[PDB]
C-alpha cells in the first residue's frame, strides 16, 4: 500500500518583511477576482471573466512586540515556506505590497494569552517554490 | 557642492567654507575662477585656500593719547591672514575729541568710515559687525575708556600673500581636508602640473576603495597641442577622472584647460542626473585649439572632453571621461560622466539598502531573495520614473560561490536613456 503525505501546518515559516516572525499561529490569503458575469443577447449560458484581482491576507499568533503597531500602513512583504518534511518539496509563496487593513493596537482579556490579529491586503503574488 | 581648492589671498586657509548664490582681485582664484563655478550654477559652491607655509597675519597696534604715556588698548588685524596693504587710517573726530573717526582702506580706496566713542568695546564690536568691515577683524587689548592717537594709512603687515607658492604638499593640504567632507565634485584649481594630477588620481582611487567617488575633473597646461592633451588623457584611465582639452576666454584671461575645469564641474554638477553636457551649451565666448571632425575624434577616443566653437556659441562636443579608452566588458555608455554619476548615485542608494539589511536577515536563499527583491523594486521604481530603460539585477555567482557566511555579493546592470 504506497504511501501518502499530510503538509502538517506546524510545519509554516512566515518571514515577514524580511525578518522571520516565529509567533505566527496561522495565515490565510487569497487572490479574489470581479467575476464579471456578463448575459448575452443570444445565448442562456453567463459568461465570466477575470475583470480585475485584488489580494486579502490575514494572519493570527501570540502577541510578543508592538511590531505591527509600529509598522503602521506601510508596506511591506510576507513569505511563506510551507516545508514538507516526508516528502522534500517545500513550497514557498511571496505576497507583494501587503498593507494592513487595521492596525491591532490593543486586544486583550483579563485571563487568556494575549494574541494579535491582522488582516490587510496585498498588490501581487508570486509562487517562488512549490 | 563643488570643492573649489583657490588659490587666492582671500577665503579661510585651511578650512572648508560655502558661499550662497551672493576675492576680488584678478590674481586671486576666489574670483578669477571663483566666477568660473558660479557661472556653472551649482546650488552652492564650497571653497578652500591654498598658501605657502610661510605665511601668517598681518597685525596693527594702536596706542591712546588720553593720559602721557601710550598703553596698547586696541590691536586690528586682517580677517583672513595676509600681507596685503590693508590701510587703516585714525583721526580725531573734528567736533569731539573723545571720538575717533576710523576710516579703513582696501589699498587706498575708502572703504568704510564711522565714528566712536573711546569706550573700547563700542569701537571693537563697531569694527567687527558693522556692513563694510568684511576685510578686517578688530580685538581688544584691555578695558579702557581713552583715546586713540591720530594715524594715518597704517599698513597691517606680518604675514604673506596667499599666491606666495602653490606647491605639491600646499595642494595636497585641500585633499586632506575634503578627506572629512562629501562633494559632488572637486576640481583642480588650474595648475596642470602632471604631478598633482597624478595625486589626485591615487586620493579620488583611494576614495573609490572607500567607495567616495567625487567626480574629479581636471586640464591639460597651456603648453599642450592636441598630441600632448590626448597623451595626457591616455595617461589615466579612471570613470571619475576628466581632463579637459582646450583653453577658453569669458572675459580677460586665456583659462587653461585645468583652470575651465571648474566651470565645466560647475556644470557638471548642477545638471544632475538629469541633464548631460554632450551638447549643451557654456559661458564661454571662445575655445582653442580648435577641432575639426578628425581632431574632436581624436580627442575624444584619447580621453578627452572635448571644447569647440563649432558653432555661434562654444559646445562641449561630448560629455567624456578618462575611462573613454574603454575595456571591452563595459560598453561606451559607460565612459560617459553622468552616467558615472548616476552608477555613483545607485550605488549610495545600494549603500542606503545594505545598512537596512543588516545581519538580522539570515544568510540563507529567503534572504537574498529578500534582498534582491528589494533593490528589484527600487529599479521598477526608478523606471516608472523613466531614469532606467532595463534592469537586471541578480545574485553575483562569480563572488558569492566563495562567499564565506558573513558575506553576501550582488550585481546590478542597467540600460539608459541617449541623448545625441
Amino acid at each position: 500500500i504506497e504511501e501518502a503525505s499530510f503538509l502538517n501546518g506546524s510545519d509554516v515559516v512566515i518571514l515577514i518583511d524580511g525578518v522571520e516572525e516565529l509567533y505566527m499561529e496561522e495565515i490565510k490569503a487569497d487572490f479574489e477576482q470581479d467575476e464579471q458575469s456578463i448575459k448575452l443577447l443570444g445565448c442562456q449560458n453567463e459568461i465570466s471573466r477575470v475583470g480585475t484581482t485584488k489580494g486579502s491576507f490575514s494572519l493570527n499568533g501570540y502577541k510578543t512586540d508592538s511590531k505591527f503597531a509600529k509598522l503602521g500602513f506601510r508596506s511591506f512583504e510576507i513569505i511563506y515556506n510551507l516545508s514538507n518534511s516526508e516528502t522534500l518539496g517545500y513550497e514557498s509563496i511571496r505576497l507583494k505590497n501587503c498593507r494592513l487593513k487595521k492596525l491591532p493596537l490593543i486586544n486583550s482579556k483579563a485571563g487568556e494569552i494575549v494574541k494579535i490579529e491582522v488582516e490587510g491586503s496585498f498588490r501581487g503574488y508570486d509562487l517562488l517554490n512549490e | 557642492r563643488l570643492a573649489m581648492p583657490i588659490r587666492a589671498n582671500w577665503g579661510d586657509v585651511g578650512k572648508v567654507v560655502t558661499i550662497k548664490n551672493d576675492g576680488d582681485d584678478m590674481n586671486y582664484s576666489a574670483f578669477k575662477l571663483g566666477k568660473l563655478a558660479l557661472l556653472g550654477n551649482v546650488k552652492e559652491l564650497l571653497l578652500y585656500r591654498l598658501v605657502d607655509g610661510n605665511q601668517k597675519k598681518g597685525t596693527l597696534t594702536l596706542k591712546d593719547t588720553t593720559e602721557n604715556s601710550a598703553k596698547d588698548v586696541i590691536k586690528l588685524e586682517t580677517k583672513y591672514p595676509t600681507a596685503r596693504n590693508f590701510n587703516v587710517t585714525i583721526k580725531s573726530n573734528l567736533v569731539d575729541s573723545d571720538k575717533k573717526d576710523f576710516i579703513f582702506f582696501e589699498n587706498t580706496k575708502q572703504l568704510f568710515s564711522s565714528s566712536i566713542k573711546g569706550t573700547i568695546d563700542e569701537i571693537v564690536l563697531e569694527i567687527n559687525s558693522n556692513l563694510d568691515n568684511e576685510y578686517v577683524i578688530a580685538t581688544k587689548v584691555a578695558d579702557s575708556d581713552t583715546i586713540l592717537a591720530n594715524v594715518v594709512n597704517q599698513a597691517l603687515e606680518g604675514g604673506n600673500d596667499g599666491c606666495t607658492s602653490i606647491t605639491n604638499e600646499s595642494y595636497l593640504k585641500a585633499l586632506e581636508e575634503f578627506e572629512r567632507y562629501s562633494f559632488d565634485s572637486f576640481v583642480l584649481d588650474g595648475v596642470a602640473d602632471e604631478a598633482l594630477q597624478e595625486t589626485t588620481k591615487a586620493w579620488v582611487a583611494k576614495n573609490k576603495e572607500l567607495g567616495k567617488d567625487i567626480l574629479l575633473f581636471l586640464g591639460g597646461k597651456t603648453e599642450d597641442n592636441i598630441k600632448q592633451i590626448n597623451d595626457k588623457s591616455k595617461s589615466f584611465n579612471d570613470e571619475n577622472i576628466v581632463n579637459v582639452g582646450s583653453s577658453a576666454y569669458y572675459e580677460n584671461i586665456k583659462y587653461t584647460p585645468s583652470e575651465v575645469a571648474v566651470y565645466i564641474a560647475a556644470l557638471s554638477v548642477s545638471k544632475g542626473i538629469t541633464g548631460s553636457i554632450c551638447n549643451a551649451k557654456t559661458i564661454f565666448e571662445e575655445v582653442e585649439p580648435r577641432l575639426s571632425q578628425s581632431e574632436v575624434k581624436e580627442c575624444l577616443k584619447s580621453g578627452t572632453l572635448v571644447l569647440d566653437f563649432d558653432d555661434g556659441d562654444v559646445i562641449i562636443v561630448d560629455d567624456v571621461n578618462t575611462f573613454k579608452k574603454y575595456v571591452d566588458d563595459k560598453n561606451e555608455a559607460m565612459g560617459y560622466i553622468s552616467n558615472i554619476m548616476f552608477i555613483n548615485t545607485i550605488n549610495k542608494d545600494t549603500s542606503l539598502k545594505r545598512k537596512e539589511f543588516v545581519g538580522k536577515i539570515f544568510n540563507d536563499a529567503t534572504g537574498q531573495t529578500t534582498v534582491i527583491c528589494a533593490l528589484k523594486k527600487y529599479f521598477e521604481e526608478l523606471m516608472s520614473q523613466g531614469i532606467i530603460s532595463e534592469f537586471n539585477v541578480d545574485i553575483d555567482t562569480e563572488l558569492q560561490a566563495t562567499a564565506k557566511a558573513d558575506e553576501f555579493y550582488w550585481k546590478w546592470d542597467a540600460v539608459k536613456v541617449d541623448v545625441m
